[PDB]
């Protein structure tokens, strides 16, 4: 009658909105929605900040875009938000730090193109590595930022042994990380077909063996962007259309203040 | 501290309830062996984590 | 005893 | 003949069972007891008595009462830190052999809060203000009074009460830290540095020690019992 | 199997390595490969080489680490103390960790100190009889004192007294000097021989005379 | 009462009604039971999934470690007078992929131990029976440097004393994890490398690992002094979780382990040929 649709939705989260006409609903991951530790489950002793609007509130990453030759994109949580205005400050300047997230992920094309897109949500996403040599990605490697990383048809050793890559390799079919890619429907995740909807919205509770943790050292959740089904259009060959994330960090509480923390990326 | 429990007959004998019985001997819960009689629950969780959880017979896009 |  | 059947683990000897035995002396009179002053009922009560750290390990001090001594000065290099320590208390050579070191080193996992006390030994006209801090870890170890006094720290001001307790709260991401040296489990720093300086009139001694002791706090406890590396015996 | 060679001397001032060499056989090769090191040393429990994959220095500041670390390879690792004072010994110890059996290793220990330096100085005049020409040959530096020793060409040695040590700072310094008599020649190889039992050859010392008028 | 629901009997159908279409891109998968796309009869259910209890999945003893050990003279090389084993699930595959279908778990163990032994000389006269003792060095505690040296004597470490020939050897041990729960998968690091470090090795880690050294290390030994003739023991380690909890389920690992991680390396070709229109 008056008319709400599970296709229509708004977000506001702080001082921002988003607003998407084409969506398939929205999943809460492991039906649970973010909150903050309970004074049952509390471990560190010292008062926590929670900035709340200041830090839970959409960030937008860099676009990506979308081709006929793409395999995929990674990112990893907290690392694509360690840069985000005052998020990212909290982050270094406290040894630990929790938040849930929104996750929307936003493709729009036309009646007349085709494809579907896989948006996975995992925890603990641990991905292989390039070498011979086990467990070898370096800290700057595995963490890319908000810049993600990209999925490859096959296994390609780094063989510079001498001035190794010390990168991971992550093959889309084994999604990244040696099961099957079609198995990745275990974990929380949405499927935009662009004959159906032009975004996905996850929200994931923090999920880890503790409570509270190192941002720092620690990513608990990853984003893994597979084409399940490649794109095109009319009849042309050069097919490319934007994939952007946009990201908002949920119930943040940190503990442990202290000076900043200054990774060493480059 | 004897527990009786009831065992889930499978094969019959031409011969009811027939029961079993344990003592934990150790003070650690870690000495203790399974007890196995689990509780189940719903997978929802997993196969209809959504905001919105549509009936079966409707339309999943309105 | 304690029957279940 | 009650039906028996043997299990798995049948007739071995684990050190740490607990089981009956006969008794080789029976219907022995035992002596009862009396009331001697001074039962204790936990380890973690040695644990809660302040000891004295050997905070000075260099070179001619260690192994000497001076590593007990730390010296203050009015011509100290202000800019420079007095003392500079991890908190690995069953590990850093300065922690792990003060009475809360020795009782963790029996034991795998640690896991509260901590209490450092610092009593100046000057004379009564000596003044001062200290800052003493703890960072907790994942940052660099501060260099300066600038960068520590971002973290938990206390500024001390001599005076008639001649000590000051600086508490390094439980801020931890595991519930439990080893008690070896682990960077998975680190505790982060301390660091203490002069607030203004040590001033003296004249014919005062322009130099003193400084003392610190350390203790567990009330919410501390250890788990998993095992031998400890400060003693050994050769063959 | 566990082969450390490690009994160093070791020189002092310094500075120089503490290595450590565990030569694997050979066909149930090693790991998880963790390497520590334990000082002797009043240890309670620490001042440690640890090493699970990241090298973690345990606290004593003056200490370097240079094995092919957070990758494998596994351990013929080698450690360094500067510095730069005589914190001496004691001892010092390796110890591996193992998934096989090799959870265990070996104690293993050695010097540190101190070499010398030397210079001869002859003079002066020569109005006998009868002592001095003369022929001084200094020693300076060296706590472990070293046996300064004066020969020459001829009968004409017995005759060798010395400055004992007023040491210099921790290190003790000394003087044989001759002495050797009267008369003119210039002109012979009088050796001063000082050791210590460091460095190469015993340092040889030749020299003259001061002859006059 | 465990049994499955029953199937409910239904006839035809022509509505607005329609369970067989969805949109799988919600996320969701539909819940559709045979009566919702054919006419069913009614069948009184008496199946359950007694067996497939995250307990019963994981009530079996599994092959973790073979520890080898030799009782023979003490001689100046290289020799096995004892072992030592870092605890572990990964040095074999078949538990470590049944476990690894989750994120995190929290459960009691409980090990079993057999132990075999033979002659390697055809004869150097014979042996009398030997007495093993299996030590559990936890992180920090000094690890013995020979067969007999002061830390067998185990004044804090529980050792077990097993008799060859004895039923296995089995204790339990709670659970010991520092975390809530036990952490099957880590996407992170135990060091960070900072801008303000002297050098790179300083703040460089393994990717995924977590603590150095773990659970510590099972020292095994035989107590008895060697006879003339050499005797060689195999002791074999059996792990079963027991009172488990189970968290965030996972694909389980389609092509070989390569090493602790999740690293591959070869044969990442799992799936055979088949043509499409084939049965
Ligand atoms: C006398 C014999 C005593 C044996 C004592 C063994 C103690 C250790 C039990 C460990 C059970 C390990 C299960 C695995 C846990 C790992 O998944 C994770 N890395 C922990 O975060
Ligand atoms: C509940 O336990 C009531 C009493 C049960 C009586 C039978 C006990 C059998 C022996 C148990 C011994 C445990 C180890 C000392």
């Amino acid at each position: 009658a008056c008319g709400y649709s599970d296709r229509v939705l708004q977000l506001t989260l702080g001082n921002s909105t988003i607003t998407t006409q084409e969506a398939a609903n929205s999943v809460v991951a492991y039906g649970r929605w973010p909150e903050f530790i309970r004074d049952d489950e509390a471990n560190p002793v010292d008062q926590p900040t929670e900035p709340d609007v200041a830090t839970c509130r959409f960030y937008t990453l860099d676009t990506v875009m979308w081709g006929k030759e793409s395999k995929g994109w990674w990112w990893k949580l907290p690392d694509a938000l360690r840069d985000m205005g005052l998020f990212g400050q909290n982050m270094y300047y406290h040894y630990l730090g929790r938040s849930g997230y929104t996750v929307h992920v936003q493709c729009n094309a036309s009646k007349f193109h085709q494809g579907a897109l896989g948006v996975f949500a995992i925890p603990e996403y641990c991905l292989a590595g390039d070498s011979d040599k086990q467990r070898y990605t370096s800290y700057a490697n595995a963490n890319p930022g908000e810049r993600g990383g990209k999925f490859y048809s096959q296994f390609n050793k780094d063989n510079a042994v001498t001035s190794p890559k010390r990168e991971f390799c992550p093959v889309d079919y084994l999604l990244g990380c040696g099961v099957l890619l079609g198995n990745a429907f275990v974990y929380p995740h949405q499927i935009i077909n662009l004959r159906t909807n032009n975004s996905a919205t996850i929200v994931l509770p923090y999920v880890n063996a503790l409570a509270i943790d190192s941002m720092v050292k620690h990513n608990n959740w990853g984003i893994a962007i597979l084409p399940l089904s490649p794109l095109d259009f009319a009849q042309d060959s050069s097919v490319e259309i934007p994939i952007t994330v946009t990201i908002a960090p949920m119930c943040s509480e940190f503990n442990g203040l202290r000076n900043v923390t200054a990774p060493k990326f480059q | 501290g004897a527990q009786v429990s009831s065992q889930k007959v499978g094969a019959h004998e031409n011969s009811s309830t027939i029961n079993y019985t344990t003592i934990n001997y150790y003070k650690d819960s870690a000495s203790n062996a399974a007890s196995k009689q689990d509780y189940s629950q719903d997978p929802s969780k997993f196969t209809e984590p959504l905001k919105d959880v549509l009936i079966k017979t409707a339309p999943a896009l309105n | 005893i304690s029957e279940v | 003949g009650l039906p028996v059947l043997n299990t798995p683990g049948s007739n071995q000897y684990l050190t740490s069972d607990n089981h009956q035995s006969p008794c080789a002396i029976p219907e022995f009179d035992v002596t009862p007891p009396i009331d001697i002053p001074g039962e204790v009922k936990n380890m973690m009560e040695l644990a809660e008595i302040d000891t004295m750290i050997p905070l000075n390990l260099e070179s001619t001090k260690r192994n000497t009462m001076d590593m007990y001594r730390v010296t203050l000065s009015d011509s100290a290099d202000l800019s420079q830190p007095i003392l500079c320590l991890s908190l690995s208390p069953a590990f850093d050579p300065r922690l792990s052999h003060t009475m809360l070191g020795e009782v963790l080193n029996y034991y795998t996992h640690w896991a509260g809060s901590l209490k450092f006390t610092f009593l100046f030994c000057g004379s009564m006209m000596a003044t001062g203000k200290i800052l003493v801090a703890y960072a907790p870890p994942g940052a660099q170890p501060p260099t300066s009074r600038k960068e520590a006094m971002l973290g938990t720290h206390v500024i001390w001001d001599l005076g008639l009460q001649s000590s000051c307790t600086m508490v390094v709260p439980w801020i931890s991401n595991v519930t439990y830290r080893q008690t070896t040296q682990d960077s998975f489990t680190e505790g982060g720093y301390i660091s203490m540095f002069y607030q203004t300086r040590i001033v003296v009139p004249l014919s005062t001694p322009k130099s003193m020690s400084m003392l610190g002791f350390v203790s567990a706090c009330n919410d501390f406890s250890v788990r998993l019992l095992r031998d400890t590396t400060h003693i050994s015996q050769s063959a | 199997v566990v082969q450390a060679p490690t009994q160093v001397p070791g020189f002092l001032g310094d500075s120089v390595t503490l290595p450590c060499y565990l030569q694997v056989p050979n066909m149930e090769v090693t790991h998880v490969s963790q390497l520590t090191w334990a000082r002797h040393g009043e240890s309670g429990s620490m001042a440690v080489f640890h090493q699970t994959q990241g090298p973690s220095y345990s606290e004593s500041k003056r200490l370097e680490f240079v094995a092919a670390r957070l990758g494998a390879e596994l351990r013929d690792a080698s450690l360094r103390m500067f510095g730069l004072r005589v914190e001496d010994e004691g001892s010092y110890t390796c110890l591996f960790v193992t998934f096989p059996q090799g959870s265990r290793s070996v104690d293993i220990w050695l010097r540190v100190l101190a070499k010398p330096q030397n210079t001869a100085e002859v003079q002066k005049v020569q109005l006998t009889g009868e002592p001095v020409p003369m022929a001084r040959c200094v020693s300076t530096g060296g706590r472990p004192p070293a046996q300064i020793t004066w020969h020459s060409d001829l009968g004409g040695m017995p005759q060798t007294s010395q400055v004992p040590g007023f040491l210099s700072g921790t290190v003790t310094v000394t003087s044989l000097w001759i002495l050797v008599p009267s008369s003119q020649v210039d002109g012979k190889q009088v050796t001063c021989k000082v050791e210590h039992e460091s460095f190469e050859k015993p340092q040889l010392l030749t020299v003259s005379l001061t002859v006059y008028y | 009462q465990d049994s499955l629901p029953d199937t409910k009997a239904s006839g035809p159908a022509h509505s607005k009604e329609v369970p067989a279409l969805t949109a799988v891109e919600t996320g969701a998968t539909n819940p559709l039971a045979p009566s919702d796309t054919v006419q069913t009869r009614h069948v009184v259910q008496r199946r359950s999934r007694s067996e497939s209890t995250i307990e019963s999945f994981f009530a079996r003893g599994a092959c973790v470690a073979i520890i080898e050990v030799d009782n023979e003279q003490p001689t100046t090389r290289a020799q096995k007078l004892f072992a030592m084993w870092r605890i572990t699930y990964k040095d074999t595959v078949q538990l470590r992929r049944k476990l690894e279908f989750f994120t995190y778990s929290r459960f009691d163990m409980e090990f079993t131990f057999v132990v075999t032994a033979n002659f390697t000389n055809a004869n150097n006269g014979h042996a009398l029976n030997q007495v093993y003792q299996i030590m559990y060095i936890p992180p920090g505690a000094p690890t013995p440097k020979s067969w007999d040296d002061y830390t067998w004597q185990t004044s804090s470490n529980p050792s077990i004393f097993y008799t060859y020939g004895a039923a296995p050897a089995r204790i339990s041990v709670p659970y010991v994890g520092l975390a809530n729960a036990y952490s099957h998968f880590y996407d992170g690091f135990a060091k960070v490398p900072l801008k303000t470090d002297a050098n790179d090795q300083i703040g460089d880690s393994l990717y995924s690992a977590m603590t150095v050294d773990d659970f510590g290390v099972l020292a095994v030994r035989v107590v008895n002094d060697h006879n003339p003739t050499k005797v060689t023991s195999k002791v074999r380690i059996y792990m079963k979780p027991k009172h488990v909890r189970v968290w965030c389920p996972r694909p389980p690992r389609a092509v070989p382990y390569y090493g602790p991680g999740v690293d591959y390396r070869n044969n990442l070709d799992p799936l055979s040929e088949k043509g499409l229109t084939t049965y």
